[PDB]
């Protein structure tokens, strides 16, 4: 069952085409794709363990061919190996194109290719941003409790040769010991509060010394003298995250011991942002590598 | 070849990044 070479064959059979071309995988196939990519989930930590290399992106939101512009520059699995930081549906058009093409990866090669969960990967988030009215207009309501039912599974954060720590949102004032993260059970939904919710909602800030309050009206922000005693005390040189739009698709914080990725250029279609994407080499060296709109 | 951990190096920034038109 699941013919996975199908799938993904008809997946990038519209490369090239005029931006907007669908493609409609059968009901069974995508139900197949979170089912298997569920037990893969369970299968692997909570809290990855990654090698180098690797490649590190940020948010797609359903910009479904600015997926494909990223694996086409940056190498089609397993040619390099990817770490998803999250938000991949809603806001896009082809939410479902996105999701399922990256969990189609994660089937195939499920050592060389990664996703964490980000806050977008939340039934009470994306029932209201468009995943939800996607997944009801191309299919029905059950295939999208079928996709919660999915991400409720997906792992929350990732540190990389023991260095680089990975996760959507950033840090959280209940982060004490990383076996506060390995001790979370999944499924699991995201609460409104705690570590769970902290690690894929809060953001770093300038004009904070310590803990703020966020704008979003969840989670909290944090400074840079957080992040300072948080790579200190767990001997770790840098954080990567997303969560937020930025301007050149990268943008350092703190003396870059904090950078955040975004790799949906023209977000929203709103912005004139660019998407970047981080090469991490064996010798920890980190490149990046822009897309402009 | 895999880079899954089962359950001395430092990073460092390259000062050049490549910048795809699209
Ligand atoms: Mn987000
Ligand atoms: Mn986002």
């Amino acid at each position: 069952s699941l013919n996975l070479d199908s799938i993904i064959g008809r997946l990038l059979e519209v490369q090239g085409s005029r931006p907007g071309k669908n493609v409609q995988l059968t009901e069974n196939e995508i139900r197949g794709l979170c089912l298997k990519s569920r037990e893969i989930f369970l299968s692997q930590p909570i809290l990855l363990e990654l090698e180098a290399p690797l490649k590190i992106c940020g948010d797609i939101h359903g910009q479904y061919y600015d997926l494909l512009r990223l694996f086409e520059y940056g190498g089609f699995p397993p040619e390099s190996n990817y770490l998803f930081l999250g938000d991949y549906v809603d806001r896009g058009k082809q939410s479902l194109e996105t999701i399922c093409l990256l969990l189609a990866y994660k089937i195939k090669y499920p050592e060389n290719f990664f996703l964490l969960r980000g806050n977008h990967e939340c039934a009470s988030i994306n029932r209201i941003y468009g995943f939800y009215d996607e997944c009801k207009r191309r299919y029905n309501i059950k295939l999208w409790k079928t996709f919660t039912d999915c991400f409720n599974c997906l792992p929350i954060a990732a540190i990389v040769d023991e260095k680089i720590f990975c996760c959507h949102g950033g840090l959280s004032p209940d982060l004490q010991s990383m076996e506060q993260i390995r001790r979370i059970m999944r499924p699991t939904d995201v609460p409104d509060q705690g570590l769970l919710c902290d690690l894929l909602w809060s953001d770093p800030d300038k004009d904070v010394q310590g803990w703020g309050e966020n704008d979003r009206g969840v989670s909290f922000t944090f400074g840079a003298e957080v992040v300072a005693k948080f790579l200190h005390k767990h001997d770790l040189d840098l954080i990567c995250r997303a969560h937020q739009v930025v301007e050149d698709g990268y943008e350092f914080f703190a003396k870059r011991q904090l950078v955040t990725l975004f790799s949906a250029p023209n977000y929203c279609g709103e912005f004139d942002n660019a998407g970047a994407m981080m090469s991490v080499d064996e010798t920890l060296m980190c490149s990046f590598q822009i897309l402009k709109p | 070849s895999s880079i899954l951990k089962p359950p001395s190096r430092r990073v460092s920034f390259a000062d050049t990044i490549k910048v795809f038109q699209t």
